[PDB]
C-alpha cells in the first residue's frame, strides 16, 4: 500500500467522479448533436419554433431520442476560427431560402458558404442535411419572373418541378467528395408538419452509417 | 527431411505471425480509449481465443506429423485435442455473437445501444465460452473413459468420439451449420436492412459477403469431411484431413487480419504503434 | 448546514433500536460522514465510518459487528441500528461530516447528536496535562504525543484539533498541523515535528474555553486523546 | 463615425511613438541576464535528481 | 480630412519603424555568440491523466503547482492532482463549447469561458462542499478566447470581438472595455506583477495594455497571419507568440520590436498554444501537427521533440514553480512532461 488513509479515501473520491464522468458520458453520446447553420436572415427562428448572446441550444425528443440544435448562425464572427469546435457532429442541419434569390447576392453568398462549410477539413465525414425554405413563394416567384436571373448557365423553363431539380442539383454538386458524406434535401414550406419526421429519417440513416463505421463491418 | 522441416517452420512461421497479430489487436484494443468500446469486448474475446488456438494448435499438429503418428502420452494428447477444439468453438460463437450484434446495431440502431450498455457483452462472451467448453470438452475427454478402452488408436491420437459418428453428426451440425445458417441468415438481412448511398451498399455487401465467404470456404470443409465418414474410411486417408486442419486454422488466421483491416482505427494505431517501437 | 439526529433514550441492556441523522443544506452525496459518541463524564472515541457512495464502511474495534450503519443519499439521512447495549455503550453521539480531496477539511462540522442511555493494535495519544490553569490573554501549549509517526511519506502529518464548549458540539481547528479552518479567527495556530506535537493560542478569548482534542488519521482506529479542560 | 475612429487611431500611434526606447543590444543582455541568474532554478534546463524530483514517483 | 488623416498616419507610421530600424543595432543572433546550447532535451510522460472523455481545448497550472484546471468538448471541467492522479472536482458547466481555463492565484475559483459569450466564476473552497456558480459575467458579444486572473477580485478576459475587459467579480459589470483592437483576440498572459498584460489578435498585432490606465502602450507586428498564444517571459519585461504561420516570434517592450523567430522549413502547421519554462531558456510550444516542440530562448537551434499525442496539442502550461510541463490535446488525454 503505503498510500495514506485519507488519500485512499482521495481515490475512492476520483473512482466515483470517474464512475459520474462515465455515464455522463453514455447517456451523452447516444444523445444527436444537430449543428444547425444558414445564410443572412434564413428562417432559423421559424423552423427552430416548427420543432416541438451566442449559441442558443434547443432540447427536444422526439421518438426516443434526444436532439441537440444549435443556432449558431448569429455570432458574427469568423467562422473557419471556432468551427473546429464543431467537428463531431452527428449532422449539419443546413438553412437556405428559397425566395431570396432575386436578392453581391443572397444565393451566391450561400453557396460559398456551403462550400466552405461542406468542404471544411474538419466535417470530411459528417453528413449535412440541406433544408430549403419557402417553396409556395419561391414558386410564386418563378412564376413571377425567371430564375435565369440569378444562374446564367441556366437551361429549363419556367415551372416549379424543373426549377426545383435545378437548384437541387446545382447545390448537390458542389461537394468535393460524395463517397464520405451525403447530401439530403427537403423542400420544406410553413404549413409542413413532417419536418420533424425528415430530420429523424435523416438522423436514422446518418447514424445507420456512423455505426456501420463503428463497427468495422466496412 | 530438409524440405519437411522446412515446412514445419513455414508452419512455424504461420504460428508466429498470427500470434503477433492477435497480440498487436489486443494491445492496440488496450492502448486507445475510444477503441475499448463495448462493441470491441467481442472482437477482443476473439482475439484471446486466435490466441490460444495458434499457440497451442500449431507446434503439437507439426510435431504430430513428424513422425506421423502420435508421439506424446494419451492423457496429453487428448487434453490438447479438448483444449484446441474447444477454443475453435469459442471462436466460432464468438463470431456468431458478434453477427448478432451485428444485426441490432444495423436494425435497430435508435435504442439497442444505448440498452446493451456493457455488461451484455460480457455476458455474451462468458455465454458463449462456457456453452462452447459444457458442449463439447467434456464429451472428449470422457469418451474413452466411458467405453473404458482407447477406440482411437494408441499411437495415432485423435480424437476420440468420432469411432462413432451417430453421436458426433448431430451435435457437430448443432455446433457449426446452425451457426452457419444463422449468421448468413443476419448478414442477408443486414444488407437488406442497410437498403433503406448505392456505393455504400455495394461495398458494405462486398465486406460481408468477404467475410460470410471467408467464414464457409474456411471451415465448411472439415466439417463436411468429418460427417461424410459416417458409412466408409478409405474414402478419406489421413494425410487429407491435414489440409482440412489447416484451412481452419487460416480461418483463425484471417479472422483478426480482416476485422483489423475492416476499420481505419485499427490499422492507425497500429501505425502509431510501430512508431513508438 | 445543520445536522440534527433523532432517535435514543432509555434502554434496556441488550436491546436493539435505530439512530438515525438528518441532513439539509449540503451536499451530501460526495461526503463522508462519520459517528463518534461521547459518555458524559469521558473523552469522545470514533465509532463508525461511511463514504461516498457507501463503498467503503469501516467500525471501531470495540463497535465492530453489533451496529450497522448505511446511508441513504435520496432520503438525505445516515441512520445506524444499534445492537447489544453495554455500560461501555451508553454515550451521546456526534454526527460527523468529513470530504477527503487534496486541501480538504476532513471532519469540519458536527452536528448536536442525541443522547444513547442504559441500565446500570491500536495507536495512542496521550496528553501530558489535563484542566491546566491559564490566564486570559496569556499563550498557552498543549502537547498531544502520538506512538505512531504521522509524518508520512506524503510529508503531511495529519492531526486534527478540535475545541469543546460547555453545551456546545465541537468544531475544526487544525484541519492538518499548521493549517486552520474556515470560521475559525487567526489567533489559534498549531505546529510540531516528528510524533511531539503542539497547539499554540497566543490569545485567549472568553469564548475559546474548554476541553480540546486531537486524533490521527493514518490509519482506522481514529483514536482521540483524553481531553484538556483549560481553567481561568 | 469613421472619422473619429481614424482619428483616435492616429492619436495612439502617437501614443505608441512618443515612448523612450532601449537599444536592442541591451535588450538582448538583459534577456540573457535573466536567464544566467535563474539557470540553475530552472528544472527542465538540467536533469533534476530523482530524490527532489516529486513527478517521477 | 479623411485623406490628411490617413496620409499623416502612414507618415507616423514610416517614421516609427524607421525609428526602431535605428533602434536595432545587433541581433539576438549575433549577442548570443560563443554561449553553450542546451544540448538536447528530452521529456518522458511522468503522468497520462484520462478523466476526460473528448476533446481538451484549454489547462492552467495552478499557483499551488499542485492541481490542474482542463476543460473539456463536453460539459465538464474536471479538477486534476497531479501526483496522484485523482479527480479533486468535477464540474458540470452548462455551455458544453468552452475554450478557456482560469485558475485564481489563491486557488479559490476557476473560470471557464464558452462560446456564448459568457464567462462563468466557478466557486471551489465554499461550504457545503460542491462547485458552484459564483458569477455569470455577461456583456460580450463575441466568444471568450483566454481568461486569466489578476486576484479574486478582478479577472481579464480575451473575446471574439475586438475587446479584452477587466471584470468586476461581486458586481457583474466590467469597470475598463478594452477595445483599442482590430480583428479578434485569442491569448493573454500577465506580467507577475499583475500590472501589464498583452492580447493576441487575429491580424497579427500583440497589443501591450495598462491594468489601471485603460489604453494600450506598444503595438507590435510581423507575422502574415493570425497569432494564436502568448506568454510572458519569467521577467515580464518580453514575451513569444506563437501564429498559425508556425513561427514563434519572440518580443520585448523596451524596444518593441522583434529579438528573434522560431520557424523551422519541417513544420508548416501553426502554433495552438505557448508557454515558457522557469529563466526561460526554454520556448515550449504546442503544434498543429500531432507533436509538440522545444526551443530556446536565445539560440533558434531547436530542442528535443515532445510528441506522443493523437491530436493537435490545444493547450500547454508551465508549473509556476516550473519542475513541470503538462500538454493538453484534442486527444482526453493529458501528459506531464517532467
Ligand atoms: C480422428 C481420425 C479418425 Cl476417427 C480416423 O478413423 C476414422 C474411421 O476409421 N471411421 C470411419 C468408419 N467408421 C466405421 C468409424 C470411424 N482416422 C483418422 S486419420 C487423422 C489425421 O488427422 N491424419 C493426419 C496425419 C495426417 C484423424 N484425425 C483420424
Ligand atoms: C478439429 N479442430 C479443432 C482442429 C478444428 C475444428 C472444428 C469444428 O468444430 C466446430 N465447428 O463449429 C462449432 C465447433
Amino acid at each position: 500500500c503505503t498510500l495514506s488513509a485519507e488519500d485512499k479515501a482521495a481515490v475512492e473520491r476520483s473512482k466515483m467522479i470517474d464512475r459520474n464522468l462515465r455515464e455522463d458520458g453514455e447517456k451523452a453520446a447516444r444523445e444527436v448533436k444537430l449543428l444547425l447553420l444558414g445564410a443572412g436572415e434564413s428562417g432559423k427562428s421559424t423552423i427552430v419554433k416548427q420543432m416541438k448572446t451566442g449559441i442558443v441550444e434547443t432540447h427536444f425528443t422526439f421518438k426516443d431520442l434526444h436532439f441537440k440544435m444549435f443556432d449558431v448562425g448569429g455570432q458574427r464572427s469568423e467562422r473557419k476560427k471556432w468551427i473546429h469546435c464543431f467537428e463531431g457532429v452527428t449532422a449539419i442541419i443546413f438553412c437556405v431560402a428559397l425566395s431570396d434569390y432575386d436578392l453581391m447576392n443572397r444565393m451566391h453568398e450561400s453557396m460559398k458558404l456551403f462550400d466552405s462549410i461542406c468542404n471544411n477539413k474538419w466535417f470530411t465525414d459528417t453528413s449535412i442535411i440541406l433544408f430549403l425554405n419557402k417553396k409556395d413563394l419561391f414558386e410564386e416567384k418563378i412564376k413571377k419572373s425567371p430564375l435565369t436571373i440569378c444562374y446564367p448557365e441556366y437551361a429549363g423553363s419556367n415551372t416549379y418541378e424543373e426549377a426545383a431539380a435545378y437548384i437541387q442539383c446545382q447545390f448537390e454538386d458542389l461537394n468535393k467528395r460524395k463517397d464520405t458524406k451525403e447530401i439530403y434535401t427537403h423542400f420544406t414550406c410553413a404549413t409542413d408538419t413532417k419536418n420533424v419526421q425528415f430530420v429523424f429519417d435523416a438522423v436514422t440513416d446518418v447514424i445507420i452509417k456512423n455505426n456501420l463505421k463503428d463497427c468495422g463491418l466496412f | 527431411t530438409v524440405e519437411m522441416v522446412f515446412i514445419a517452420t513455414v508452419t512455424g512461421s504461420l504460428s508466429l505471425v498470427t500470434v503477433v497479430g492477435n497480440i498487436l489487436v489486443m494491445l492496440s484494443i488496450k492502448v486507445n480509449r475510444q477503441l475499448q468500446t463495448v462493441n470491441n469486448y467481442f472482437l477482443f474475446s476473439l482475439a484471446c481465443a486466435d490466441l490460444i488456438i495458434g499457440a497451442f494448435s500449431m507446434n503439437l499438429y507439426t510435431v504430430y506429423i513428424i513422425k506421423g503418428y502420435w508421439p506424446l502420452g494419451a492423457v496429453v494428447c487428448d487434453l490438447w485435442l479438448a483444449l484446441d477444439y474447444v477454443v475453435s468453438n469459442a471462436s466460432v460463437m464468438n463470431l456468431l455473437i458478434i453477427s448478432f450484434d451485428r444485426y441490432f446495431c444495423v436494425t435497430k440502431p435508435l435504442t439497442y445501444p444505448a440498452r446493451r450498455t456493457t455488461k451484455m457483452a460480457g455476458l455474451m462472451i462468458a455465454a458463449a465460452w462456457v456453452l462452447s467448453f459444457v458442449l463439447w470438452a467434456p464429451a472428449i475427454l470422457f469418451w474413452q473413459f466411458v467405453v473404458g478402452k482407447r477406440t482411437v488408436p494408441d499411437n495415432q491420437c485423435f480424437i476420440q468420439f468420432l469411432s462413432n459418428p451417430a453421436v458426433t453428426f448431430g451435435t457437430a451440425i448443432a455446433a457449426f451449420y446452425l451457426p452457419v445458417v444463422i449468421m448468413t441468415v443476419l448478414y442477408i438481412h443486414i444488407s437488406l436492412a442497410s437498403r433503406s448511398m448505392a456505393a455504400r451498399e455495394r461495398k458494405v455487401t462486398r465486406t460481408i459477403f468477404a467475410i460470410l465467404l471467408a467464414f464457409i470456404l474456411t471451415w465448411t470443409p472439415y466439417n463436411v469431411m468429418v460427417l461424410v465418414n459416417t458409412f466408409c474410411q478409405s474414402c478419406i486417408p489421413d494425410t487429407v484431413w491435414s489440409i482440412g486442419y489447416w484451412l481452419c486454422y487460416v480461418n483463425s488466421t484471417i479472422n483478426p487480419a480482416c476485422y483489423a483491416l475492416c476499420n481505419a482505427t485499427f490499422k492507425k494505431t497500429f501505425r502509431h504503434l510501430l512508431l513508438c517501437q | 448546514v445543520q445536522l440534527v439526529e433523532s432517535g435514543g433514550g432509555l434502554v434496556q441492556p441488550g436491546g436493539s433500536r435505530k439512530l438515525s441523522c438528518s441532513a439539509s443544506g449540503f451536499a451530501f452525496s460526495s461526503f463522508g460522514m462519520h459517528w463518534v459518541r461521547q459518555a458524559p463524564e469521558k473523552g469522545l472515541e470514533w465509532v463508525a465510518y461511511i463514504s461516498s457512495g457507501s463503498g467503503t464502511i469501516y467500525y471501531a474495534d470495540t463497535v465492530k459487528g453489533r451496529f450497522t450503519i448505511s446511508r441513504d443519499d435520496p432520503k438525505n439521512t445516515l441512520f445506524l441500528q444499534m445492537t447489544s447495549l453495554r455500560s461501555e455503550d451508553t454515550a451521546m453521539y456526534y454526527c460527523v461530516r468529513s470530504i477527503y480531496y487534496y486541501g480538504s477539511s476532513p471532519f469540519d462540522f458536527w452536528g448536536q447528536g442525541t443522547t444513547l442511555t442504559v441500565s446500570s493494535s491500536d495507536i495512542v495519544m496521550t496528553q501530558a496535562t489535563s484542566s491546566v490553569p491559564v490566564t486570559p490573554g496569556e499563550s498557552v501549549s498543549i502537547s498531544c504525543r502520538s506512538s505512531k509517526s504521522l509524518l508520512h511519506s506524503n510529508g503531511n502529518t495529519y492531526l486534527y484539533w478540535f475545541l469543546q464548549r460547555p453545551g456546545q458540539s465541537p468544531q475544526l481547528l487544525i484541519y492538518r498541523m499548521s493549517n486552520l479552518a474556515s470560521g475559525v479567527p487567526d489567533r489559534f495556530s498549531g505546529s510540531g515535528s516528528g510524533t511531539a506535537f503542539t497547539l499554540t493560542i497566543s490569545r485567549l478569548e472568553a469564548e475559546d474555553v474548554g476541553v480540546y482534542y486531537c486524533m490521527q488519521h493514518l490509519e482506522y482506529p481514529l483514536t482521540f486523546g483524553a481531553g484538556t479542560k483549560l481553567e481561568l | 463615425a469613421s472619422i473619429a475612429q481614424a482619428r483616435k487611431l492616429v492619436e495612439q500611434l502617437k501614443m505608441e511613438a512618443n515612448i523612450d526606447r532601449i537599444k536592442v543590444s541591451k535588450a538582448a543582455a538583459d534577456l540573457m541576464a535573466y536567464c544566467e541568474a535563474h539557470a540553475k532554478e530552472d528544472p527542465l534546463l538540467t536533469p533534476v535528481p530523482a530524490s527532489e524530483n516529486p513527478f517521477r514517483e | 480630412e479623411l485623406d490628411q488623416l490617413r496620409q499623416e498616419a502612414e507618415q507616423l507610421k514610416n517614421q516609427i519603424r524607421d525609428a526602431r530600424k535605428a533602434c536595432a543595432d545587433a541581433t539576438l543572433s549575433q549577442i548570443t555568440n560563443n554561449i553553450d546550447p542546451v544540448g538536447r532535451i528530452q521529456m518522458r510522460t511522468r503522468r497520462t491523466l484520462r478523466g476526460h472523455l473528448a476533446k481538451i481545448y484549454a489547462m492552467h497550472w495552478g499557483t499551488d503547482s499542485r492541481l490542474l484546471v482542463s476543460a473539456s468538448q463536453d460539459g465538464k471541467l474536471i479538477i486534476w492532482d497531479s501526483y496522484t492522479t485523482n479527480k479533486v472536482h468535477a464540474i458540470p458547466l452548462r455551455s458544453s463549447w468552452v475554450m478557456t481555463c482560469a485558475y485564481a492565484p489563491s486557488g479559490n475559483y476557476v473560470a471557464c469561458g464558452g462560446l456564448d459569450n459568457i464567462c462563468s466564476i466557478y466557486n471551489l473552497k465554499t461550504r457545503e462542499g460542491n462547485v458552484r456558480v459564483s458569477r455569470e459575467l455577461a456583456g460580450h458579444t463575441g466568444y471568450l478566447s483566454c481568461c486569466r486572473f489578476l486576484d479574486d477580485n478582478q479577472i481579464v478576459t480575451s473575446s471574439g470581438d475586438t475587446t479584452c475587459a477587466l471584470w468586476d467579480i461581486e458586481t457583474g459589470q466590467q469597470t475598463t472595455t478594452f477595445t483599442g483592437h482590430t480583428g479578434d483576440v485569442m491569448s493573454l498572459s500577465l506580467a507577475p506583477d499583475t500590472r501589464l498584460f498583452v492580447s493576441g489578435a487575429c491580424d497579427a498585432s500583440a497589443k501591450l495594455w495598462d491594468v489601471r490606465e485603460g489604453m494600450c502602450r506598444q503595438t507590435f507586428t510581423g507575422h502574415e497571419s493570425d497569432i494564436n498564444a502568448i506568454c510572458f517571459f519569467p521577467n515580464g519585461n518580453a514575451f513569444a507568440t506563437g501564429s498559425d504561420d508556425a513561427t514563434c516570434r519572440l518580443f520585448d517592450l523596451r524596444a518593441d520590436q522583434e529579438l528573434m523567430t522560431y520557424s523551422h522549413d519541417n513544420i508548416i502547421c501553426g502554433i495552438t498554444s505557448v508557454s515558457f519554462s522557469k529563466s526561460g531558456r526554454l520556448l515550449l510550444a504546442g503544434y498543429d501537427d500531432f507533436n509538440c516542440n522545444v526551443w530556446d530562448a536565445l539560440k533558434a537551434d531547436r530542442a528535443g521533440v515532445l510528441a506522443g499525442h493523437d491530436n493537435r496539442v490545444s493547450c500547454l502550461g508551465v508549473t509556476d514553480d516550473g519542475m513541470a510541463v503538462a500538454t493538453g490535446s484534442w486527444d482526453s488525454f493529458l501528459k506531464i512532461w517532467n
